[PDB]
RNA sequence: UAUCUGGUUGAUCCUGCCAGUAGUCAUAUGCUUGUCUCAAAGAUUAAGCCAUGCAUGUCUAAGUAUAAGCAAUUUAUACAGUGAAACUGCGAAUGGCUCAUUAAAUCAGUUAUCGUUUAUUUGAUAGUUCCUUUACUACAUGGUAUAACUGUGGUAAUUCUAGA
RNA sequence: AUUCAUAAUAACUUUUCGAAUCGCAUGGCCUUGUGCUGGCGAUGGUUCAUUCAAAUUUCUGCCCUAUCAACUUUCGAUGGUAGGAUAGUGGCCUACCAUGGUUUCAACGGGUAACGGGGAAUAAGGGUUCGAUUCCGGAGAGGGAGCCUGAGAAACGGCUACCA
């Protein structure tokens, strides 16, 4: 390779972008950021080809360095900032945040809701750990880490962070009964309220993951991430509550109600 | 002949291929360590010297109108708030800093000193950064300090119920 | 004009570039043409913004005339429109002029030859041409 | 480099070129449909071949699947919207068993001829590729429409074309220049 | 679209090939220079050779200025406009091209790093050093030339340099 | 699952270190210093809080050849101990034992008009050819080697030396 990749194509660039394989050969590649390649949504065409506010480069460019929006609570003017599931990105134009959550079929949709669920977000923890002088410490999806967390945390955990300060203020574990959201592999987003667990001693444990409409299916653990307890939730579900009908009485619910 | 230089040290009369890099003379690195073969004379003179660079250490009694009767001007003074206050060697609170010596050059009717800008010089805004720099490792480390504080408070009474919990049980 | 029907559709009001971008619907039916300049005038005085705050560009014409659908953008002020409008656009609407200059190849071989040249060059010059009279 | 465009090709050359028998019959559909090359019924038989097979592969799962069932709805809303099938016949022994005449005989080139407003299909050939008539708002001047009824219920005439007014035409003009010049 | 036909004999049935037939995001060639559409394109032989010209440079409110550049200075007795050149920082290890080598070697799927990676990363910095020290000692906080520039020279001469 | 991330204990550090960088706002109080204080922005850490990246590596799978049945060493040719080198694993390289490893289930050797894949052409099925080429991975940038800077190059629109 003799070195790092600094170009990406389209047609060789995550499905879940959506990019047409006409109007040019490359395509928006993200650097170092906060989430995976290709688990992510960069900045420049989330603007381009979901809201359409902008339709040119240039433009979309010269709206990042004039401070317009910002992400997480900072303005982070980077042409190709990488922002994936469980972004906050709010717009002081009308005062709209933008939450980049996981559509049913795949993809990256976008939820616009207020400055409350703007303040508020949550987060998955990777790892829990000791760090140097004896400080414990957390890894999170998108590395908004929390430094000295309440010992109850452990892996594969999901907190809510509130942008502002360093505090966790809800915290939820890992255990049967919860709302999840499964981000990975071809059940992108479905929330299907875990029932068991089988380990699998050695790594790769598997979680039974069943819908509302007792479509019960099957995910890595390391896909799943609890997003709430039974019921309420704690952000927004996005429209389809992630369901995955079945394609006959989706097609016919689609000629009715079109 | 030919404008091959002459490089210092190699003590021989004749001329060699030399593998010169950053930071040796007769080369400059076009591309970082980029090391170059050049072709050097040697350090000794000989007939094949065409011009011979000389320095005058001591002179002598007889003057000539090209090397004293006429002289060149320094183009430019000291440029460090330092290096002007250690050339005019007054004192440590002198004002050099503002009695630095001005030059005057003028387009045409116009005259204006243009002063350039002085470097290495006590300045409120430098004191402003340091008192900030200050301020902000003195939170940081308050902040720190009660952030550990609070958690181990926090480790302290959950180990306590933990304790009472695990003495009420298994009676 | 008179009865030019014209319209524009999927409107939306971004004040991020500030401004409102839409698709432009224009049904000359038996018209000879109609000009970037008509239809910049005629959406500027329907929407009541600004003759030069609107700017209308592509203008495709479907095939046997008749109808042609156009990208359009109006800016809340002449000042937003010239700091977000493109050179190009601007010097081929009239709104500004980029000076002439020297074509491609000849300005890399510019950079080419300074490139060469190490220094200002006016003392390289200056030994040339010493060397040239003696 | 640029990404990949796709092209495919639409007609088959049969097997055998010289069968009295299939070239006499494909004679015969031509004239009789009004179509001008072979190359034309030699991809209406493409796309036949197409459509029966892809029911065939359909009819050999089992029933009640529900692959099978979102394909074979697909298809027969498709078929029914082009329409060369009665919309009230959910056997798909007909869309089987389509032939290429069956096929030949609904799409708008016979439909004109047999409603009677070009009098002839080579007439009303010269006509679509002379652009005098719109089949809808849009003026087309390409044969091959096979409209979906959507142009049967906007039946009319082309804006700029004859019997559409505004325009004499410039024959038009030249002969009353000259029936004013003869007359005075 | 699970198909054949002509050819050994005076004639017949055969294993059998030679053909005929239909395709090629398979080429080349000969005859046709009428029209929307994206556009394959020196790969096969020669990863053979290259005359020429280009393809890597780089700025902000926020690193250093004075080509002996521009004009307002009116907040500067040290400036916060423009600031070409040069120093510093970063990039140039990306991209584009070709398929020579290469047969468990690449490569594909799947793993391991509890066997190691990490410019700018990135989420933030780290109250710990007045080392003959309760007083060699500035912390309202140190030192020099290497560059452009002022002039001098070398060869037909090179993105050449000795120089004070 | 570790001798794991960690914290401490006399010492080793020859010393790498914790704004001796710059813009932007500058409104508060007087113990008069322009003293005390007032907010943001590119530069950093000998640290981890995953990320873009590299590196080896596990299990299976590659065309034609027996007109290739044995192949593997002055001292690497399989393994054990120790050291060196490497960003670390490792005969990767050195010192010291056995004859150890592969093989008719095809090793080894030869050829390839061989870069490997997604894939391209007919499709009843099973198949037979092709894949230089629009994306991924690898190699090269006349043939070889050896290197500086750099986080990352055996780099060639970088250098050194020998060779069509």
């Amino acid at each position: 390779a003799r070195g790092p990749k600094k170009h990406l194509k389209r047609l060789a660039a995550p499905h879940h972008w959506l990019l047409d394989k006409l109007s040019g050969c490359y395509a928006p590649r993200p650097s170092a950021g906060p989430h995976k390649l290709r688990e992510s949504l960069p900045l420049i065409v989330f603007l381009r080809n979901r809201l359409k506010y902008a339709l040119n480069g240039r433009e979309v460019k010269a709206i990042l360095m004039q401070r317009h929006v910002k992400v997480d609570g900072k303005v982070r003017t980077d042409t190709t900032y990488p922002a994936g599931f469980m972004d906050v990105i709010t717009l002081d134009a009308t005062n709209e945040n933008f939450r980049l959550v996981y559509d049913v079929k795949g993809r990256f949709a976008v939820h616009r809701i207020t400055d409350e669920e703007a303040s508020y977000k949550l987060g998955k923890v990777k790892k829990v750990q000791l760090g140097k002088k004896g400080v414990p410490y957390v890894v999170t999806h998108d590395g908004r880490t929390i430094r000295y967390p309440d010992p109850n945390i452990k892996v594969n955990d999901t907190v809510k962070i509130d942008l502002a300060s360093g505090k966790i203020t809800d915290f939820i574990k890992f255990d049967a009964g919860k709302l999840v959201y499964v981000t990975g592999g071809r059940n992108l987003g479905r929330i299907g309220t875990i029932v068991h667990k089988e380990r699998h001693d050695g790594g790769f444990d598997l979680v039974h993951i069943k819908d509302s409409l007792d479509n019960t299916f099957v995910t890595r653990l390391n896909n799943v991430f609890v997003i709430g307890e039974q019921g309420k939730p704690y952000i927004s579900l996005p429209k389809g509550k992630g369901i995955k009908l079945s394609i006959a009485e989706e097609r016919d619910r689609r000629r009715a109600q079109q | 002949k030919q404008g091959f230089p002459m490089k210092q040290g190699v003590l021989l009369p004749t001329r060699i291929k030399l593998l010169l890099t950053k930071n040796v003379s007769c080369y400059r690195p076009r591309r970082d360590g980029e090391r170059k073969r050049k072709s050097v004379r040697g350090a000794i003179v000989g007939p094949d010297l065409a011009v011979l660079a000389l320095v005058i250490v001591k002179k002598g009694e007889q003057e000539l109108e090209g090397l004293t009767d006429t002289t060149v001007p320094k183009r430019l003074g000291p440029k460090r708030a330092n290096n002007i206050r250690k050339f005019f060697g007054l004192s440590k609170e002198d004002d050099v800093r503002d009695f630095v010596i001005r030059r005057e050059v003028t387009k045409g009717e116009k005259t204006y000193t243009k002063a350039p800008k002085i470097q290495r010089l006590v300045t409120p805004q430098r004191l402003q950064r340091k008192r900030h720099q200050r301020a902000l490792k003195v939170r940081n480390a308050q902040a720190q300090r009660e952030a550990a504080a609070e958690y181990a408070q926090l480790l302290a009474k959950r180990l306590s119920e933990r304790k009472a919990e695990k003495a009420e049980i298994r009676k | 004009s008179d009865a030019v029907t014209i319209r524009t559709r999927k409107v939306i009001s971004n004040p991020l570039l500030a401004r409102k971008q839409f698709v432009v619907d224009v049904l000359h039916p038996n018209r000879a043409n109609v000009s970037k300049d008509e239809l910049r005038e005629k959406l500027a005085e329907v929407y009541k913004a600004e003759k030069d705050a609107v700017s209308v560009f592509g203008f495709r014409t479907q095939f046997g005339g008749g109808k042609s659908v156009g990208f359009g953008l109006v800016y809340n002020s002449v000042a937003e429109a010239k700091k977000f409008e493109p050179t190009y656009r601007l010097v081929r609407y009239g709104l500004a002029e980029k000076v002439e200059k020297a074509s491609r190849q000849q300005r890399k071989q510019k950079k080419n030859r300074d490139k060469k040249i190490f220094g200002t060059g006016k003392r390289l010059a200056k030994k040339v041409a010493r060397r040239n009279a003696d | 480099p640029r990404a990949p465009r796709t092209y495919s090709k639409t007609y088959s050359t049969p097997k055998r070129p010289y069968e009295s028998s299939r070239l006499d019959a494909e004679l015969k559909l031509a004239g009789e449909f009004g179509l001008k090359n072979k190359k034309e019924i030699y991809r209406i038989s493409f796309q036949l071949s197409k459509i029966r097979r892809a029911a065939r592969d359909l009819l050999t799962r089992d029933e009640k699947d529900p692959k099978r069932l979102f394909e074979g709805n697909a298809l027969i809303r498709r078929l029914v919207r082009v329409g060369v099938l009665s919309e009230d016949k959910k056997k798909l022994d007909y869309v089987l068993a389509l032939k290429v005449e069956d096929f030949l005989e609904r799409r708008l080139q016979t439909q004109v001829y047999k409603l009677g407003l070009a009098k002839s299909v080579h007439h009303a050939r010269v006509l679509i590729t002379q652009r005098h008539i719109a089949v809808g708002k849009q003026i087309v001047n390409i044969p091959s429409f096979m409209v979906r009824l959507d142009s049967e219920k906007h039946i009319d005439f082309a804006p700029t074309s004859p019997f559409g007014g505004a325009r004499p035409g410039r024959v038009a003009r030249r002969n009353a220049a000259r029936k004013a010049e003869a007359s005075g």
